[PDB]
RNA sequence: CCCGCAGAAGAAGCACCGGCUAACUCCGUGCCAGCAGCCGCGGUAAUACGGAGGGUGCAAGCGUUAAUCGGAAUUACUGGGCGUAAAGCGCACGCAGGCGGUUUGUUAAGUCAGAUGUGAAAUCCCCGGGCUCAACCUGGGAACUGCAUCUGAUACUGGCAA
RNA sequence: GGCCGCAAGGUUAAAACUCAAAUGAAUUGACGGGGGCCCGCACAAGCGGUGGAGCAUGUGGUUUAAUUCGAUGCAACGCGA
RNA sequence: CGCGGGGUGGAGCAGCCUGGUAGCUCGUCGGGCUCAUAACCCGAAGAUCGUCGGUUCAAAUCCGGCCCCCGCAACCA
């Protein structure tokens, strides 16, 4: 299910920063960024159209920890949803209670913040969840429970998200070590480096 | 064209016959070989290729194609027998499964071995 | 069909000797073999000096080479240990007193033996033909060439078909006695064999003659 | 400020007496997103002239086209030599759906949303000539109200 | 279902990398061995045959085969054609059949509108709810493009009359 | 198979199998015992030759221990030499 | 030396982001314009995009090196 391998050969390959790592040290400073992984690296060769869409694709998968069918599932589930379906297909990722965790700062990493997430240090208005793919509806209180409160990294990942930029959408209290999911992040609130008409082309193939 | 010439006879669905028979709409067909010989490949390419007469269990007598290097086939010897043709050889149209009944697979394979019948090495 | 010399055809009406003395048949032979050796040694010294044109002249009892190189500081070197050195080595190979004169080049990119060198450099280097020989080209053209022709012969790319690729801009008026074609070649050893790099380089059309 | 985008590179022959001489053709694109697009077809002994060629004229005999909010506004035909194409003005998220030289033609034209398919032959030269036809013969409310002298409002 | 124990401890594979099609190099072999869905590849520098390294795509699955629809506007009703690419009977007369210049009246068959009955439940879709989420289960609606009967409209088509 | 025909045959009209093309129009060459125009000791008009004889020289062939190697329609054969 | 930014006709400025297209103003010349200057109009000339390279079908643009310029950088008794 879940990818094992080196992370940063992911954020080599797509281009971009994936956010894979903690974020403490420059990724240039750990890998060759500019690089693509393997022994042709230096080399660029030139991208398709299929190309481009797929790596578009690839890069959004990569980034939440997404595998082929689950993602194929939210597609199908934005399509069937009224309005725009990128931005419906993007709500949804967000809507994942480990992105979740991960932007309320309770995880280094979004693999960090799945690892507590199935380990079972997350309670949802009380109730001990334990899936990383949980949608979180507005208006849900999103807490560190007893048992997981000791955890030192929980407390340096709440230093790493003060480093990061705060999302607007959430309001977290790290005294208590609980967030309020506020509503669904708008299009404006998330990345604007990720394209989604690719997306929406390459599954409406 | 015309919708009262239509009414008067419709458009008869073009039947497209299927190119493997012997299967008879099933995925593979056990035989046994009646003949295990070569046979020269057609014009612009050149070769040896191992082709076997099999006799299928519903009667029908076909050619199947042997992949990969070297077979330890012979007379009599059951196999299992699936669709695809070869091309440039005339009249064969299924190909045998390795790692099948009475099938060795492929000898030293270390890509492919799904498709060879190949299994994994320690 | 086969073309003549450009340089060979307008020497005399254009284009002045590389040796300029005078010798009976007595001593014409053996000028000629310590000619050779000085040019050889002196080329294959001075490779990396980007050397252009070396001249020969004889007075009656001493050796003067003139050395037409873009970059007289790497010659020189250090004030004149490097030129005393090839003095010296060059006065061993005649037998006679030698003295050496060095002429700048102000333009090596209108100097065609510079240029045919440094294509072949580049080829070597395994730089791509194409890209070596429209940069020379464009380079001359920027200068002020009147015109320039460049042309590379076998194995391009290590192919085993050879081939010849030429690239002409302006005018350059072979069949015209009274131009000034400046012409050389040049070869590059490439890990596939020899390329050949012929230039042509129409820097004008001189009225008054002036041999 | 002029979004541009090659096609297709196609190697032709010409079969002198010597032997043959090839060349190549670039089909472009060329459009300011805001509505007006342009093609180019260019010719030259090397792939990169052909291209330059193919840019200048695509940047040279450009078109404007009545677009609303990044969309097509009525279903549209357009037909050429073999191409018979078909263009349709999709709702807002969709995406461009269209393929090969209509993706191209449409997207640099800025058209964002359409749900376009392209019948008979699809040779990218043609259909895209027919593509740009079609934008062409395409009228806006204003137009529409103007020559049949009434409202918007009484048009709808 | 909850609580406690121990220790990263017990848990990753398959296909592909010449173009279509995302992903390349070296070695072995020499129209042989072999590959192949199509185009093709191999005769001594093979990114296409085998091995290796690297990479790409899926993932407790991954490939191959069989089968249906799609792409196929390639049976075209929506939605094709017939001078030369397949396609105008050798030519005419003519029954059944198809189609019908113009005005008025009438009928209300076709047509249209409304209402009533029915069109089982499940399934599909919309808004919700319950399994920690999902699959799954479930409440209400919508839909079931239909058929029948009744009441109206009379522009067009049909019938009848001039 | 049916119908028609004295017969020749006509009419209606498939399938297995096989190939990945078959075709239409037009484009650039080359060719034509197609057409027009033009030029060159190309022909025609002339002079002198070669092919016959002897010898010189080159090549092929044969021979030889070796008869070194290369050039071998025009455009190799008093050629590298 | 540390970090950051910059180098585009003679000057002052776009073009860099999205790889294909060298633009604007002043200045120079000529002509018209003005009796003439000036003003105004029309033409003409002027960078190889600091340089050395790398990538790519193609580089002012993407990447690196070097050169410089500027800002920041903790040291003067
Ligand atoms: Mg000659
Ligand atoms: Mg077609
Ligand atoms: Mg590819
Ligand atoms: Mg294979
Ligand atoms: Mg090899
Ligand atoms: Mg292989
Ligand atoms: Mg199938
Ligand atoms: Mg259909
Ligand atoms: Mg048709
Ligand atoms: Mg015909
Ligand atoms: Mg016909
Ligand atoms: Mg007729
Ligand atoms: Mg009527
Ligand atoms: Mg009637
Ligand atoms: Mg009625
Ligand atoms: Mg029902
Ligand atoms: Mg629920
Ligand atoms: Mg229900
Ligand atoms: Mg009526
Ligand atoms: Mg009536
Ligand atoms: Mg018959
Ligand atoms: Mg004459
Ligand atoms: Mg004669
Ligand atoms: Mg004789
Ligand atoms: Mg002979
Ligand atoms: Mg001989
Ligand atoms: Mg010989
Ligand atoms: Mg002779």
């Amino acid at each position: 299910a879940r990818y094992l391998g080196p992370k940063l050969k992911l954020s080599r390959r797509e281009g971009t920063d994936l956010f894979l790592k903690s974020g403490v040290r420059a990724i240039d400073t750990k890998c060759k960024i500019e690089q693509a992984p393997g022994q042709h690296g230096a080399r660029k060769p030139r991208l398709s159209d299929y190309g481009v869409q797929l790596r578009e694709k690839q890069k959004v998968r990569r980034i939440y920890g997404v595998l082929e069918r689950q993602f194929r599932n939210y597609y199908k589930e934005a399509a069937r949803l009224k309005g725009n379906t990128g931005e419906n297909l993007l709500a949804l990722l967000e809507g994942r209670l480990d992105n979740v965790v991960y932007r309320m700062g309770f995880g280094a990493t979004r693999a960090e913040a799945r690892q507590l997430v199935s380990h079972k240090a997350i309670m949802v208005n009380g109730r001990v969840v334990n899936i990383a793919s949980y949608q979180v509806s507005p208006n849900d209180v999103v807490s560190i429970r007893e048992k997981a409160k000791k955890q030192s990294r929980v407390k340096a990942a709440l230093e790493l998200a003060e480093q990061r930029e705060k999302p607007t959408w959430l309001e977290v209290d790290a005294g208590k070590m609980e967030g309020t999911f506020k509503r669904k992040p708008e299009r404006s609130d998330l990345s604007a480096d990720i394209n989604e008409h690719l997306i929406v082309e390459l599954y409406s193939k | 064209a015309t919708v009262n010439q239509l009414v008067r006879k419709p458009r008869a669905r073009k039947v497209a016959k299927s190119n493997v028979p012997a299967l008879e709409a099933c995925p593979q067909k056990r035989g046994v070989c009646t003949r295990v010989y070569t046979t020269t490949p057609k014009k612009p390419n050149s070769a040896l290729r191992k082709v076997c007469r099999v006799r299928l269990t519903n009667g029908f007598e076909v050619t199947s194609y042997i992949g990969g290097e070297g077979h330890n086939l012979q007379e009599h010897s059951v196999i299992l027998i699936r669709g695809g043709r070869v091309k440039d050889l005339p009249g064969v149209r299924y190909h045998t499964v390795r790692g099948a009944l009475d099938c060795s697979g492929v000898k030293d394979r270390k890509q492919a071995r799904s498709k060879y019948g190949v299994k994994r090495p320690k | 069909g086969q073309k003549v010399h450009p340089n060979g055809i307008r020497l005399g009406i254009v284009k002045p000797w590389n040796s300029t003395w005078f010798a009976n048949t007595k001593e014409f032979a053996d000028n000629l073999d310590s000619d050779f050796k000085v040019r050889q040694y002196l080329t294959k010294e001075l490779a990396k000096a980007s050397v252009s044109r070396i001249v020969i002249e004889r007075p009656a009892k001493s050796i003067r080479v003139t050395i037409h190189t873009a970059r007289p500081g790497i010659v020189i070197g250090k004030k004149g240990e490097d030129v005393e050195k090839l003095r010296k080595v060059v006065a061993d190979i005649a037998g006679v007193p030698a003295q050496i004169n060095i002429a700048e080049v102000r333009k090596p990119e209108l100097d065609a033996k510079l240029v045919a060198d440094s294509i072949t450099s580049q080829l070597e280097r395994r730089v791509m033909f194409r890209r070596a020989m429209k940069r020379a080209v464009q380079n001359a053209m920027r200068l002020g060439a009147k015109g320039i022709k460049v042309e590379v012969s076998g194995r391009l790319g290590g192919a085993e078909i050879a081939r010849t690729e030429w690239y002409r801009e302006g005018r350059v008026p072979l069949h015209t006695l009274r131009a000034d074609i400046d012409y050389n070649t040049s070869e590059a050893h490439t890990t596939y064999g020899v390329i050949g790099v012929k230039v042509w380089i129409f820097k004008g059309e001189i009225l008054g003659g002036m041999a | 400020e002029l979004q541009e985008k090659l096609i297709a590179v196609n190697r032709v022959s010409k079969t002198v007496k010597g032997g043959r001489i090839f060349s190549f053709t670039a089909l472009t694109v060329v459009g300011d997103g805001n509505g007006r697009v342009g093609f180019g077809y260019g010719k030259a002994r090397e792939v990169p002239a052909a291209i330059q060629k193919a840019m200048e004229k695509a940047r040279r005999n450009m078109i404007n086209v009545a677009l609303n909010n990044g969309t097509l506004q009525h279903p549209v035909k357009g037909v050429h030599t073999g191409s018979r194409v078909f263009m349709q003005p999709a709702s807002e998220g969709t995406g461009i759906i269209a393929g090969g030289a209509m993706r191209a033609v449409l997207e640099v034209a800025g058209v964002h949303n359409v749900l376009a398919k392209a019948y008979g032959s699809t040779n990218p030269i043609n259909v895209v000539r027919a593509t740009i036809d079609g934008l062409e013969n395409m009228n806006s409310p204003e137009m529409v109200a103007a020559k049949r002298g009434k409202s918007v409002e009484e048009i709808l």
